[PDB]
DNA sequence: CATCGGGCATCGCGTGACAAG
DNA sequence: GCTTGTCACGCGATGCCCGAT
């Protein structure tokens, strides 16, 4: 068509389409007041309305209200020194089901399970300087499968007043890591050491028992097992290492994911070191029945 | 004059005062078009809407002056924990709020993206997925997009969140629709960087350079305190790298080989190394191999590439170790 | 209790200047 | 040197207000 023209429709579409705009989000203002007449009046009250409301666009605990609607879990700041917990949100109550004085004058080590301990070491010795991690977290004493993740802060953080009669004044901790807890006919190959901890497990385990690798990795094989064929697994994994070289099959029953018994045939033989002949480990091929 | 300057200019006058309330940083305010403050104002008023209906501190018996004003940033402090950012969308798939940190993972300004269509930000390849999201009527959600990113162009995060109602906002009157409320996350010097490792004859590692200490994550220490060397190797190539330990067993030297090594955060690295054999007297002495890390897709490459058939050679998987 | 013409105010349309990118 | 978009302006068609019928 006539360049000319067909720019000159374009444009008036283009401003038609600004001022219906326009006018429907002067129809929003007018449902959005308290009482609401033509354009001007309406942008008068709601000039006076937002006089009467009000730099964020939020305030800090609309924001919180947003994010815990949105995904749970509760705010802690430790210390990487030596895991004092220098802060926690209430929201801790509604997630682990303790008070704000548990954590407080705590150190995150005393609130996780034992068996954590070391890994959350790891975790906080020395993209940003982000941490993620999954620990067991106290609520008989009950724990919960808790997911981590933060970051590492500079302490003190700017903004907030430190005074010189405050319990922190003398802590001096120089980095923080202020994160977020939240609660939450195949067959597979694995390697486990002679005593039958899982050392590696194939990425197929899941469409097989239902676990992911690191519910498995570390945790010895006969704890999912039947306790009538526990001393039959047992044998199995003492025999394959007096037949080096030679397989060895064995039936059990697995508690699946779900709590549910699967007929598991695991067929074993050992791995040698091809200098010294020593057992490196024992490789297992795990099908279902 | 005439009257419908006077008109425009009073209602210009209206606009600016509106945009002067706006809870924006100044410089932001000043880059405002009138558009985009009617936009803001609307955003704005119903999210204070939403808020004096579903929103409304430190446990007294632990209250110090410190501790308050830490619960001041509480929001700031969680927002920045995240690890990505905030969205809130209506069943009309407008952006009902987006926190800052937008900006810092996908470049787009708080301020742009409000009460904007959210498949603007979507690929088209994936918009239909987020909507079959956003309406066997369970709450919870979780799934997986790619968003627009001009620091790169798309980003691929993980969305996790809750189906709730959006209250008070006066639609026509309509009861309130279902909001979807979801943090968005993303996922999750190879040029000569060789270093060596001694090991004993059976493999297990005694000495190591600064690179492979930097590479492998161990200290020197730690790297020989968990067995021999086949403890760090992926099953997909025991069998590999023992048939070349026999190699290099028969004739001093194992020859090129690819295959993976466990690091200390208990993740793989594809390797490209060779082993020699040093000698004493003319017996066998020590292992010296020298290494050079790969990227993903070289390592994948060479194992597809693979000249010997040999079992587990597919398989993949995740490992610990343990001394 | 209206109904009717004034003069200004509201409001939607198209167009041209101007600039960010 | 082109594209998309922001803003002001001129311009009538109705709108509201209100003496005056
Ligand atoms: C840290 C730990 C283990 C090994 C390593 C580094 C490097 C190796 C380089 C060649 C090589 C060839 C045949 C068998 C091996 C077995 C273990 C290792 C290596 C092997």
């Amino acid at each position: 068509m006539d360049k000319e023209r067909l720019a000159r429709e374009n444009h008036s579409e283009i401003e038609r389409r600004r001022r219906n705009k326009m006018t429907a989000y002067i129809t929003e203002l007018s449902d959005m007041v308290p009482t609401c007449p033509d354009k001007l009046t309406i942008l008068r009250m709601a000039v006076s309305h937002m006089k009467s409301l009000r730099p964020s666009f939020l305030t800090d605990q609309e924001l919180k209200h947003l994010i815990l609607e949105a995904a749970d879990g509760f705010l802690f700041i430790v210390s990487c020194e030596t895991g004092r917990v220098v802060y926690v949100s209430d929201s801790v109550t509604p997630v682990l089901n303790q008070p704000q004085s548990e954590w407080f004058g705590s150190t995150l080590y005393d609130q996780v399970h034992p068996d954590d301990v070391d890994k959350l070491r790891e975790q906080l010795s020395t993209m940003g300087s982000r941490r993620s991690f999954i620990c067991r977290m106290r609520c008989e004493p009950h724990f919960v499968v808790v997911h981590c993740t933060g970051y590492i802060k500079a302490w003190p953080p700017a903004g907030v007043s430190l005074p010189d009669d405050d319990p922190e004044a003398g802590q001096g901790s120089k980095f923080c890591l202020v994160a977020i807890g939240r609660l939450q006919p195949t067959e597979f190959i694995s390697r486990h050491n002679i005593e039958g901890i899982f050392t590696f497990v194939d990425h197929r385990c899941v469409a097989t028992v239902g676990y992911q690798p690191q519910e498995l990795l570390g945790k010895n094989i006969v704890e999912f097992c039947h306790p009538e064929d526990q001393q039959l697994l047992r044998d199995s994994f003492q025999q394959v290492v007096k037949l080096k070289g030679q397989v060895l099959s064995v039936m059990f029953r697995f508690r699946s994911k779900n709590q549910e018994w699967l007929w598991m045939r695991t067929s074993s033989f050992t791995f040698q070191n091809p200098y010294s002949d020593e057992i490196e480990y024992i490789i297992c091929t795990n099908t279902n029945v | 004059s005439n009257p419908s300057k006077r008109h425009r200019d009073r209602l210009n006058t209206e606009l600016d005062r509106l945009a002067s309330l706006l809870p924006f940083p100044q410089d932001v305010i000043n880059k405002l078009d009138k558009l985009s403050v009617l936009r803001l104002s609307v955003s704005y008023l119903r999210a204070k809407s939403f808020f004096d209906v579903s929103l409304k501190g430190v446990q007294d018996n632990c209250r110090t002056k410190f501790r308050e004003g830490l619960n001041l940033q509480e929001g700031e402090f969680l927002l920045q924990a995240l690890n990505g950012f905030v969205l809130v969308v209506t069943t009309d798939a407008l952006v009902f709020y987006a926190s800052s940190t937008i900006q810092d993972y996908l470049g787009f300004q708080q301020s742009d993206v409000i009460h904007q269509s959210v498949y603007e930000l979507i690929h088209t390849e994936d918009r239909a997925e987020f909507q079959r999201q956003l309406h066997n009527s369970f709450m919870e959600r979780c799934f997986v997009c790619r968003l627009r990113c001009l620091l790169d162009g798309f980003l691929a995060m993980n969305f996790q969140g809750r189906l709730k109602y959006l209250h008070g906002q006066n639609k026509k009157i309509l009861p309130p629709q279902l909001a979807l409320f979801a943090i968005a996350t993303p996922l999750q010097r190879t040029k000569n960087f060789i270093f060596r490792t001694k090991h004993k004859l059976d493999f297990t590692p005694t000495g190591c350079d600064a690179k492979g200490k930097i590479v492998l994550g161990y200290t020197e220490a730690e790297l020989c305190m968990r067995g021999t060397g086949y403890q760090f190797i992926h099953a997909a190539d025991m069998l590999y790298c023992a048939e070349y330990h026999v190699r290099m067993i028969k004739t001093g030297e194992s020859g090129m080989i690819v295959f993976r090594l466990l690091t200390k955060d208990n993740r793989w690295t594809w390797v490209q190394s060779n082993a020699r054999l040093v000698y004493k007297n003319g017996r066998p002495d020590y292992i010296i191999a020298t290494q050079r890390p790969l990227t993903d897709e070289e390592g994948k490459e060479h194992l597809r590439k693979r000249t010997l058939k040999l079992p587990f050679m597919f398989a993949t998987g995740e490992a610990v170790l343990y001394e």
